[PDB]
């Protein structure tokens, strides 16, 4: 069975997530309305900007994160933001229509919508595939949340100074998840492996997203549609 | 500069 | 009577204005919706950002502007943007309710609304007074447009290199307006003077706006609500 | 930098 500290960590993450993930999606009405050159950029820019703020809120609650140097926290957020965001979005992803449903039909996104935000199938194909394979793992809230904490605490990111203290925090988390799957998840003898593999898929997606983003960020007619926070987090001006 | 990120991380 | 070149200038400005000033205000639905700490900042930031793009469109059509150095064009836009914007807004200002009406009730702004965007009466009092006195001059479209071209072509702005070529372009404009008032505007024996005085009021407003803006721009929780274009035009990173 | 302003002024 799980230890108290192991369980306290799970309770902390699940609560940090609930506190940073709004199931009513009542904030999407405050974004620049979606329009279906790059007509979806304004809306999706606000979505991502809003999601970054949520990921930051979450990160600050991951046990051990608050004690790192501001520099490492930055290095970790900047390098994993988009992957965490892709992980968070799976909650609203549907295996039927292969889309994201966030309240109303206005906020129902298809692969076509991201295309109108400057992205190509070069990225979207692997993205939907990742969403589908992830959705199929039918993760418990506790595993989904651990995966996001595991992801955010990867020491193998550029700019990370103390990759020993972070290597540790992630190890601690990785075993919590490993223990949880073995104790609380029936038919999950080979789930952990599949999950770690999902983290590897994220890297590829991250690489591809950054490429296409860089392309977009160098065109001022498009960069001007971005928000300050997005430009700072996806920027290279580190 | 990351000034926005620093403020949010406080 | 007016000369052909004098009239061609008037026709060019009136057409540049019509091409950059949308009377249907059908673009306000694309802004982050208004919300009545600094709840109006998002919406009013998008309004101003959109207005800057219109002022730039207009400027590029002012005869003589396109031939200046990119540097002077920048120096002129950055220093006069807010004044031109205050001048443009008068078109939707009403002497009855003392507000700005841009289509629907959602887009009806009161002094209270700007307060929710980080501004104080220190600025808003003089602003409404300027709007009222301006509205009372009952300018013809030709005079209102000349005033905006006159304003934008003020050589006495910081960063202006060739204030001789610009001093000239503005002189040319100032006499066009002076001639128009004398020939086409009955009961306007003392209008020109009142107009030039209105340009002086704008300077005070500009000074005050920049002060309060600087205050806001140094607070990242607020600066992040601004748009790239606003930050660049009201920024000091010249 | 004024890169956005330059692009719009073109
Ligand atoms: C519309 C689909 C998606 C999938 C991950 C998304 C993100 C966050 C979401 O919300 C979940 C959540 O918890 N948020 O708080 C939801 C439901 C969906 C996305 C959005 C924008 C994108 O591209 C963005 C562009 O790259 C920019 C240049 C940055 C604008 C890409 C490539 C994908
Ligand atoms: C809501 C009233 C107003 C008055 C000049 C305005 C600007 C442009 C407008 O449209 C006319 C037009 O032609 N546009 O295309 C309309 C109808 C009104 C304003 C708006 C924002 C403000 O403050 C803005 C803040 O200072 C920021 C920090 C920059 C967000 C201030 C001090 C005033």
């Amino acid at each position: 069975m799980l230890s108290d500290e192991q369980m306290q960590i799970i309770n902390s993450l699940v609560e940090a997530h609930h506190k940073t993930y709004d199931d009513s999606y009542s904030d999407f009405v405050r974004f620049r309305p979606p329009v279906r050159r790059l007509s979806m950029l304004p809306h999706l820019a606000d979505l991502v900007s809003y999601s970054i703020q949520k990921v930051i809120g979450f990160a600050k609650m991951i046990p051990g994160f608050r004690d790192l140097t501001a520099e490492d926290q930055i290095a970790l957020l900047k390098s994993s933001a988009i992957e965490i965001i892709m992980l968070r979005s799976n909650q609203s992803f549907s295996l039927e229509d292969m889309s994201w449903s966030c309240g109303g039909p206005d906020f129902k996104y298809c692969i076509n919508d991201v295309t109108k935000a400057g992205h190509t199938l070069e990225l979207l194909e692997p993205l939907v595939k990742f969403q589908v394979g992830l959705k199929k793992l039918k993760l418990h809230e506790e595993e989904h949340v651990l995966l996001m904490a595991i992801c955010l605490l990867s020491p193998d990111r550029p700019g990370v100074q103390d990759h020993v203290r972070i290597e540790a925090l992630q190890d601690r988390l990785c075993d919590v998840l490993q223990a949880y799957i073995r104790i609380q998840h029936p038919g999950g003898r080979l789930l952990y492996a599949k999950m770690i593999q999902k983290l590897a898929d994220l890297r590829s997606l991250n690489e591809e997203h950054s490429k296409q983003y860089r392309s977009l960020s160098f065109q001022p007619e498009h960069s001007m549609q971005l928000t300050p926070l997005v430009l700072e987090v996806f920027g290279s001006e580190v | 500069k990351h000034k926005i990120l620093h403020r949010l991380l406080q």
